[PDB]
């Protein structure tokens, strides 16, 4: 009970904090939306009245 | 008609109806036999019906 016991915790908020920084300043560079069309068939069998 | 030797053979052997079709062929063939009847009673009607 010291303060080698409080290392895992100390790692934990390092991690968290070291992600946290390298996103902040990290560019925000936008891509194009592409690839967009209507591809959403839908198939079946058909009812094909009697009569 | 079915004569008793072929029947014991039949209960005998425990023996089951079996097919591999689907249920919509059936259906289909029942459609087909409906649509013969109703267009022979259309031409009936429209034609000889007095």
């Amino acid at each position: 009970m010291a303060s080698t016991t409080r290392l895992v915790n100390d790692r934990k908020q390092l991690e968290q904090q070291v992600k946290d920084d390298a996103r902040i300043l990290a560019d925000a560079r936008g891509l194009n939306i592409t690839t967009v069309a209507n591809d959403s068939a839908t198939g079946g069998q058909a009812i094909r009245n009697v009569g | 008609a079915v004569e008793l030797e072929q029947l014991a053979a039949y209960g005998l052997t425990g023996a089951y109806p079996r097919t591999n079709h689907s249920v919509d062929t059936i259906v289909k063939t029942v459609n087909n036999i409906s649509a013969t009847y109703s267009t022979i009673a259309q031409m009936l009607s429209t034609i000889d019906l007095d």
